[PDB]
């Protein structure tokens, strides 16, 4: 048992017709102090999987090393390491899910919430969640922390059920993700303007976007707000 | 919360962020923490929103009744009424208030009233959770008898940094200018102050 | 302090017929006041004509089901591909659950299938492995809402025959698969109305001598 | 204190109450009478926290005696039980509540019927054919459920009461030093000196 | 609970879901969370149901007496001031979280109130367990110079986000529109997107199914003549 | 839970209720609180359902291994002591068990041992165990004799559980009766309290308090 | 310890076609110990019926309080109180004890004598009014009652049909609750006749 | 369990131990023998936490019986008491200590002297003319301080023991259901069947 | 404690105050918090003195054994050894360490290791209780590729302010310069840095 020290906030994601999108901001908070402003919380594994991690950053870096080591180990005595016997999103997730549940069972958890986003060999979209308790679930949209409360409602308006996935394009899906990231910046006190976004498409492959910013913000109406009730000036 | 009041040549300027939080949720991103207790006596509020509002409302009532009987009150008098409420009810209040006002005789004055209910007259004052991150900056950059434009830049740069590092601070930077000329409200948006 | 347990909500329901058995469960998965998924399968085909669901804390639920599926696999390896009977599966699950007596799987488990005489069977477990064969059992969050209804409408409890006035009970006539599915659907619709952790979808697994069939129905999403 | 029992038969109410008073590891007394006569045809037994029991009982006694003098009339057992309940219901939300449980056995001279009321310290009143407070009922109610009949005589009621006390003396861990038995009927209140 | 308030061109609209809960159980499926303080001052309430009702009735009662005393139509700032000072005095123990809106001779107004007595001003506001879902919608679709039709749509959509995504909210959407120079229109059950489907079976029992011990007529009438 | 067992002329009577609860919630009315260890040994269950049922089911395996090794049935003393020694190892860990081990052998005759999770092991003629044990004791002690007929002893056991089922909120459902003799135990049916109460009330003239 | 579940008990109310029904169990206990099987929880003031679950001392106290108040109402108003008005009186009376409440779950049932409209309502311990069209539930088996009512109930039931529905809702709910049962009473209420029926149920 | 007494007279040791076994609110048994014969001329009575008492007593019994067979010789009471003390002294610093208090009454055949040892669960040993564990000594020691003479007979010891039990039955709150009395002398161990 | 490490054109400079406190008592006013784990790999220590010493001693041992086998270790390698100790023993340690070193290939590098045992490579880093008061100042005044004299002034001014406001920081300002030229120790006394 411990407590999280340096922490990362929401990771948000959704499925679309040809793949999956995942995003997370670049902040490493130290309680109320916004300590580290250049933290990458989306970690790609091969060219078909992106693991988005929130919560304790020291445990994130540990998980990052496990995944790095997993790729190395998979390549050993494996002539088809870059083909038929490459790491799948489902393999990577199940491994993490096993570790998370084992660690919680020893009363020494990895203090994280994780979303594994990717595309399988047969082109099927993969999107599944796991956290410090070893709890797992899948959904057309997935989000951690504040994202669960604010991003999911917005993303579910685009893809409300399974049958909405083929009707959703990559442009519409990315637009929804970017809007959600803006809303989180308005309302989450442990978020930053800077974020990373990753698209895993079955046709165009893995597109990893860094140094994105929240833009088109509405603040002008603030000038008209005066006092807390009766004050006019 | 990041709040400050700075005296300068022509008077005094109050400054504040606009963030109200319930834990990590931002309950209000466009809050007005610069509140009026008299024509040219204002205050910056930090701590409990309910407490500081209740206090400010009572002070405004006291100074309105003071004015009807004895004419315009001094900034020191306003600070004393704040103090009396904060000190005597210290067990039940969480309020960090900066009182700032402009007289013609005394010019610009700033009084800070921290948690205990003590009073401290200062050339400038900083308070709130975000103030911790700008003690170094403000101490190095403050000068007495600055111009209006210099004081605005000083507050803008200071609160920008406080906002940058403090999770409980954010939104727009509100400012209120108190001089002989009158009362001027200023606002500065994220796109402006973040690139500083 | 770290709390190793959580509550994922949901509700399950097993009903044993004369030559069939059903195991139903809603597809909603939650934490506190948020929905994790509107469709997260909770009832599983474990092989050998046995269906299983472990409702409560989903991580323990998945772990237990995974370990039982494993037990079925090794039962085949060790005993010449012999079919694991429902009674033997139930005893095996008791030992899986009681093995963690001092750090329990925080779940209410129900399995369903056919006994060795071909008759419908439902077994029900508490978190630490106490079990019992039953004709009827609801489990999980809305179990307190559903069970009384099943006592009334499946076992005809507190029902008597008109004209006699409390003297002659209503006879315990058997229920068809069509009749049971109606009671399952009404049970979950009623539970969805008054329980916030129940909704989204209903997935029913029906077990007969022919095998395992599935049926899905929509539930209210609020 | 410990055990207080009550049984309403055909023409009377019988109250049985233990004689022991224990503080800590010592039985200070073995002849204590845990009851007060509220009126000629109304008796109240009591058990609860030390001091509170007697203080409450005597306070009730004084109030009923005051009513009797003022009106030159005896209140019905039902009326007395309602007064007692209100005092306890008032008490439970006080600064320091009366920690006292009571049985009220009375004979209504108007209706010519015996009446037994069980009231706990919360002000929970019930009229019963037989009653008990504390751990007594855990033993005695099963016996009374089996044997009790509504037309029993006073002598049959005492025999059934002896069977209750015998069971308590066999299975209860505490030595309650026997019971004082009192009968309430049309002729008033009397004590059974040999039990 | 999901409650919202949205300002528009010539007035203000408030909305609310209709679910009340005790723990994980739904106590009432069609609860009324929009309260009338005065004819053109309405407020939505979240938190403890008895408190939101009681505090609204009390202030509404005193507002009425104040209106009669002054020969003036009541103002939203008066309701706001009376509510906050009452709630502050009780130090958050009166669990009322309110969105107060209305029109008066000064104009149209929108405020929020929290249990400890703090007030906030805004063009759009949301309170309750579903406030995050509702605020996500409001932050995505709100703009300046909304029409009456657009504000109702935005307000109801914000409630729906709470209904579908928050387990503490559900059932129906109630709305009240308060436009300047007009009567306030209270739209009870404006939307009804959660009607229960027909049951598979009728559970009407045969008469005589229940075992009875005794029967008797109950005298509800007074003591009779003659 | 209410369970009892008593020695008499015709061997042993064992009677149990059927209710299981989780707080105020009635979890089951059809629980088998008597466990058939072998054709001559019975065990009663009170307290934690899983604890009792796991370890008494386990006890049967140990008893079967004994008679395989020793070519002779296990004594009631030895069977009871296997269980008491087992729970004693777990003492402090939080097992919750109150049990009677009832049987007959040639060397012992009819024997009852009370075994519980604190490690207590007691031989005796009469025992009542569970939340409704006091209610059962009332009926049993006032009506017990050594010279009871199998028929009368069975009814007394049935009636004592009924008494506890009525008054104890955590007892009820139905009554399971067993009769243990020189030639083994004999099941005597499940008796629903909902029907048994009214039957006993009418025939016996008891429960005059209740209206029917 | 928990005041609302020391004594145990339940109340349920339902509307029908030109009729209402209110029913309760008869148990009063001290936790596990069953004490009384004659503790009725339904009372009436004129034609307005009130069921109360929860702490038994408060059940009795509130009955006496509302008898007190409805009697004064009648003397001053020169008419019997109506269900709608009585509901407000219950709510007012409970809320005045906001920070020292009666630990009860009241349920009002009746027919308005002027309009003829069936009326039911439920409350929490501090006064909140739940005015349902279909049914109201209260007590230690409220979860069970919700499940029974939500499945068994259908609108516009005739008095004699409504009796069967509410009786089965109560009985089967009570049988899944340790602190409820020990007998039951059902009131069938029409505009100018009221029938009271004691139900035969299992006594454990 | 509750009350265990011991008295060493001229030519014997007398141990008296209560017969009651109580769990919660029920006396499950009223004929329980709280003692074990360790050797032909050594008896040990015991009281403490449920389960631990018998488990400890039988464990000690087995060890002394093993010694007896191995050496074909009976250990002295002093030697047995020292062995028992060491086991309890070892136990008190274990993961889960034996919560058992004992009296050891033996007749040393070598010295021709009766001997009584009182040992508590901590491993605190004392040789005494008379002893007790629990709340028993709070009553019985004053009586024994007055009446006990060292040259008393076995019959005088039993009479003095009856006076102790009578006092306990008068003043102790718990009904311990009488005592089983056993005498240890040169001829071995025997039980007084009427007491 | 106020500690910092700053990379610049010629390499890296470590800086620290010299105060050790037991509550409000200054147990050591001339503490050396700049400690050597290898020839040109040093660290700044904050938190528990016992913990950070024990850690530093173990790291020095590991790097000495590394050197004997594999030659001079990189600054990244040294940071990794610190991390391994801090991360794996996070439940039992209170250590905030800044690792700074100079390679010829990689030049000046700075790695900060806060309480959790995470690693963060940065152009410059600040840590300790007193660092809170100079986040604003340091963020505004830091530039990349500064000169030696500029970097010394930056650290001197920064730690001066941290000392001024933080009670747990004080005494002398120690500094260690890491370049290709070698290792230089600098010290600055109160009379010098207080008047800044
Ligand atoms: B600021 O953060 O101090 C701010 C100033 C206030 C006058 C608007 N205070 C708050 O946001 C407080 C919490 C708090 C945060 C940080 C330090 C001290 C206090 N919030 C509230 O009072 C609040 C939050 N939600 C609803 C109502 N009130
Ligand atoms: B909403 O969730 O805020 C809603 C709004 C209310 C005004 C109708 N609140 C409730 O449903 C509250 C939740 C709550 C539960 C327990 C303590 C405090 C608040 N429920 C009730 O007020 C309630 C519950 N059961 C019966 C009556 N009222
Ligand atoms: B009985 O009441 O002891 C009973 C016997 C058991 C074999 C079913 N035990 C229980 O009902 C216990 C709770 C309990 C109640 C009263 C006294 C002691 C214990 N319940 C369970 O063991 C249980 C098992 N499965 C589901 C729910 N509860
Ligand atoms: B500094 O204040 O962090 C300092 C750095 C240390 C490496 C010399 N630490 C201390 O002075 C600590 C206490 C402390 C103060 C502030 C923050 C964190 C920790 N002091 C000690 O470890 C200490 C004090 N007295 C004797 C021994 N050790
Ligand atoms: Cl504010
Ligand atoms: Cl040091
Ligand atoms: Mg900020
Ligand atoms: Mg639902
Ligand atoms: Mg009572
Ligand atoms: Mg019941
Ligand atoms: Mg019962």
């Amino acid at each position: 048992t411990q407590q999280p020290i340096v922490t990362g906030t929401s990771v948000i994601s959704m499925k679309y017709d040809n793949g999956v999108i995942i995003a997370a901001d670049n902040l490493g908070s130290y309680g109320s102090l916004l300590r580290f402003n250049g933290v990458e919380r989306l970690i790609p594994v091969g060219d078909n999987t992106v693991v988005g991690i929130s919560g304790d950053i020291s445990d994130m870096q540990h998980i990052e090393r496990l995944l790095k080591d997993l790729v190395t180990e998979n390549a050993y005595d494996n002539p088809l390491a870059d083909a038929e016997e490459a790491l799948e999103p489902s393999y990577i997730f199940e491994y993490l899910a096993t570790v998370m549940y084992q660690r919680r069972s020893k009363m020494n958890p990895l203090w994280n919430a994780i979303i594994v986003a990717g595309v399988q060999s047969n082109g099927d979209q993969f999107l599944r969640y796991v956290n410090l308790l070893g709890v797992t679930y899948s959904s057309p949209t997935l989000a951690t922390g504040f994202g669960a409360h604010m991003a999911n409602p917005l993303l579910r308006k685009v893809v409300d059920r399974e049958s909405d996935i083929p009707k959703t394009t990559v442009q519409v899906a990315e637009e929804a993700i970017v809007n959600a990231m803006r809303v989180l910046y308005y309302r989450d006190a442990r978020s930053s303007r800077n974020f990373s976004l990753a698209i895993i498409d079955k046709n165009t492959g893995l597109t990893f976007k860094k140094n994105l910013q929240v833009e088109n913000m509405k603040w002008d109406f603030a000038k008209d707000i005066k006092g807390y009730g009766t004050q006019k000036i | 919360t990041s709040i400050m009041a700075v005296t300068f040549k022509d008077g005094v300027i109050l400054g504040a962020d606009s963030r109200t939080t319930t834990g990590a949720y931002i309950a209000n991103r466009v809050t007005d923490k610069l509140t009026r207790v008299h024509d040219k006596i204002w205050c910056c509020r930090s701590g409990s929103a309910a407490d500081t509002q209740a206090i400010a409302d009572i002070v405004q009532y006291h100074l309105e009744l003071y004015t009807s009987q004895y004419g315009t009150p001094s900034t020191e008098t306003a600070a004393s009424v704040f103090k009396e409420l904060c000190y005597e009810n210290k067990d039940n209040l969480t309020a960090g208030i900066i009182v700032a006002g402009y007289d013609d005789k005394n010019k610009g004055e700033v009084y800070t009233i921290p948690l205990g209910g003590s009073v401290h007259k200062l050339p400038y004052a900083i308070a709130g959770s975000g103030s911790t991150f700008i003690y170094g900056y403000c101490d190095k950059n403050f000068r007495e008898n600055m111009s209006k434009e210099e004081t605005v830049d000083f507050i803008k740069h200071s609160l920008s940094q406080a906002i940058k590092w403090d999770g409980s601070s954010g939104g727009v930077i509100r400012m209120v200018v108190l001089t002989a000329a009158g009362v001027e409200r200023l606002i500065f948006y994220p796109d402006e102050y973040e690139q500083l | 302090q770290f709390n190793p347990y959580g509550d994922n909500g949901g509700t399950i329901l097993g009903i044993a017929g004369e030559d069939f058995a059903v195991l139903a469960g809603d597809t909603r998965n939650i934490t506190d006041y948020s929905i994790n998924s509107r469709y997260e399968p909770k009832v599983f085909d474990c092989g050998d004509n046995i269906v299983m669901s472990a409702n409560g804390f989903a991580a323990d639920g998945d772990a237990l089901v995974k370990r039982f599926k494993n037990s079925v696999k090794w039962y085949h390896f060790d005993h010449n591909d012999k079919k694991l009977s429902i009674n033997s599966a139930a005893r095996n699950i008791q030992h899986l659950l009681y093995g963690k007596r001092f750090f329990p799987y925080y779940v209410h488990t129900i399995i369903a299938g056919l006994d060795e005489d071909g008759k419908g069977a439902v077994y029900s477990f508490d978190p630490v492995g106490s079990y019992e064969r039953e004709q009827c059992r609801a489990g999980g969050a809305a179990a307190s809402l559903i069970m009384p209804f099943l006592d009334n409408q499946v076992n005809f409890k507190n029902q008597y025959e008109p004209g006699t006035n409390g003297k002659v009970k209503k006879p315990l006539k058997y229920l068809s698969v069509e009749e049971v599915i109606k009671l399952v659907r009404d049970s979950f619709t009623s539970a969805t109305e008054r329980h916030i952790q129940v909704g989204d979808g209903l997935e029913i697994l029906i077990v007969t001598k022919d095998g395992v069939r599935k049926e899905f129905y929509e539930l209210k999403r609020d | 204190m410990d055990i207080i029992l009550g049984i309403r038969v055909q023409d009377s109410v019988i109250l049985a109450s233990s004689k022991a008073v224990t503080r800590g590891i010592s039985v200070l007394k073995d002849s204590d009478d845990k009851t007060r006569q509220l009126s000629p045809h109304t008796l109240m037994s009591f058990a609860g926290e030390a001091g509170d029991t007697v203080q409450f009982a005597e306070y009730i006694q004084a109030n009923i005696q005051l009513y009797s003098i003022r009106e030159d009339y005896e209140l019905s057992p039902q009326a007395v039980s309602s007064f007692v309940r209100q005092e306890l219901a008032k008490s439970i939300r006080s600064r320091r509540p009366y920690q006292v449980n009571v049985l009220i056995g009375g004979y209504d001279k108007k209706k010519n019927k015996p009446e037994l009321y069980q009231i706990d310290y919360l002000g929970t009143k019930v009229e019963l054919p037989y009653g008990a407070h504390g751990y007594s009922g855990f033993y005695t109610f099963s016996l009374l459920d089996h044997h009790y009949r509504p037309d029993m005589t006073t002598e049959e009621g005492l025999d059934l009461l002896k069977l209750c006390v015998q069971e308590l003396e066999k299975r209860m861990p505490m030595d309650f030093k026997g019971v004082i038995v009192k009968i309430v009927d049309k002729d008033g209140i009397r004590q059974v000196d040999d039990f | 609970t999901t409650i919202v308030g949205v300002k528009f061109n010539n007035g203000v609209v408030i909305a609310a879901d209709t679910r009340s809960t005790q723990g994980p159980i739904v106590a009432d499926k069609n609860c009324a969370k929009l309260h009338r303080i005065s004819p053109k001052i309405w407020c939505a309430g979240a938190g403890t149901a008895a408190d939101t009702e009681a505090v609204t009735q009390l202030i509404g009662s005193n507002i009425e007496l104040h209106s009669l005393y002054t020969s003036r139509e009541p103002r939203v700032v008066s309701a706001l001031q009376m509510l906050k000072q009452h709630l502050f005095k009780y130090q958050g123990h009166i669990g009322a979280y309110l969105i107060v809106a209305g029109v008066d001779p000064t104009g149209s107004h929108l405020f929020s109130i929290h249990a400890h007595g703090s007030t906030d001003v805004g063009y759009y506001l949301s309170l309750g367990s579903g406030s995050l879902a509702a605020m996500a919608v409001l932050e995505s679709h709100w703009k300046q110079d909304l029409t009456k039709e657009e504000a109702i749509k935005l307000a109801s959509d914000a409630i729906q986000a709470g209904i579908w995504n928050d387990l503490g909210s559900g059932s129906n959407v109630d709305v009240c529109v308060m436009e300047i120079g007009k009567d306030a229109e209270y739209l009870r059950n404006y939307l009804t997107p959660n009607v229960r489907e027909e049951k598979q079976k009728s559970y009407k029992f045969p008469r005589g199914t229940t075992a009875v011990l005794k029967e008797s007529i109950v005298n509800i009438c007074d003591i009779q003549e003659e | 839970t209410t369970t009892l067992a008593f020695r008499f002329q015709g061997g042993i009577i064992v009677a149990v209720d059927s209710r299981a609860t989780a707080g105020n919630w009635v979890a089951s009315q059809t629980v088998k609180k008597v466990i058939e260890i072998n054709p001559f040994l019975l065990g009663t269950t009170a307290g934690g359902a899983a604890d009792c049922q796991f370890w008494e089911t386990w006890l049967g395996s140990q008893c079967r291994l004994h008679e395989l090794r020793e070519k002779e049935r296990i004594s009631v003393a030895a069977a009871s002591k296997i269980l008491s020694n087992l729970v004693y190892q777990y003492k402090g860990a939080g097992l919750s068990m109150g049990t009677m081990i009832c049987g007959y052998t040639r060397k012992e005759g009819p024997t009852i041992y009370y075994v519980d999770s604190d490690g207590t092991r007691l031989k005796g003629d009469i025992f009542c165990v569970g939340s409704g044990q006091t209610f059962a004791y009332g009926v049993l002690d006032s009506n017990y004799k050594w010279d009871l007929s199998v028929e009368d002893a069975l009814y007394l056991g049935k009636r004592s559980i009924l008494a506890a089922a009525h008054r104890d909120a955590y007892s009820g459902g139905s009554v399971n009766l067993y009769h243990v003799t020189e030639d083994g135990w004999i099941y005597h049916g499940n008796h629903d309290v909902g029907e048994l109460f009214w039957k006993v009330k009418e025939e016996e003239g008891s429960f005059n308090n209740v209206i029917g | 310890s928990d005041p609302s579940s020391i004594n145990g008990g339940i109340v349920v109310a339902m509307t029908g076609k030109d009729c209402v029904a209110i029913a309760c169990d008869l148990r009063l206990g001290s936790q596990s110990l069953g004490v009384s099987n004659k503790f009725e929880k339904i009372f009436h003031y004129g034609h307005v019926f009130l069921g109360i679950t929860g702490l038994a001392t408060d059940v009795t106290t509130l009955n006496e309080m509302f008898r007190y108040k409805t009697n004064l109402y009648k003397l001053k108003e020169e008419r019997a109180i109506e269900p709608e008005t009585f509901t407000q009186l219950v709510s007012s009376s409970l809320y005045e004890r906001r920070f020292g409440p009666y630990f009860v779950g009241p349920v009002v049932a009746g027919i308005n004598s002027k309009s003829g409209k069936p009326f039911i309502a439920g409350f929490d311990l501090i006064g909140c009014i739940d005015e349902a069209k279909d049914f109201i539930v209260s007590g230690t088996a409220s979860d069970q009652l919700f499940g029974m009512c939500e499945s068994l109930y259908e609108p516009n039931l005739e008095p004699e049909d409504l009796f069967e529905t509410i009786s089965q809702a109560l009985l089967n709910a009570a049988d899944r609750d340790a602190l409820s049962g020990w007998g039951a009473v059902v009131y069938i209420i029409k505009k100018d006749e009221v029938v009271k029926r004691y139900l035969k149920m299992r006594q454990d």
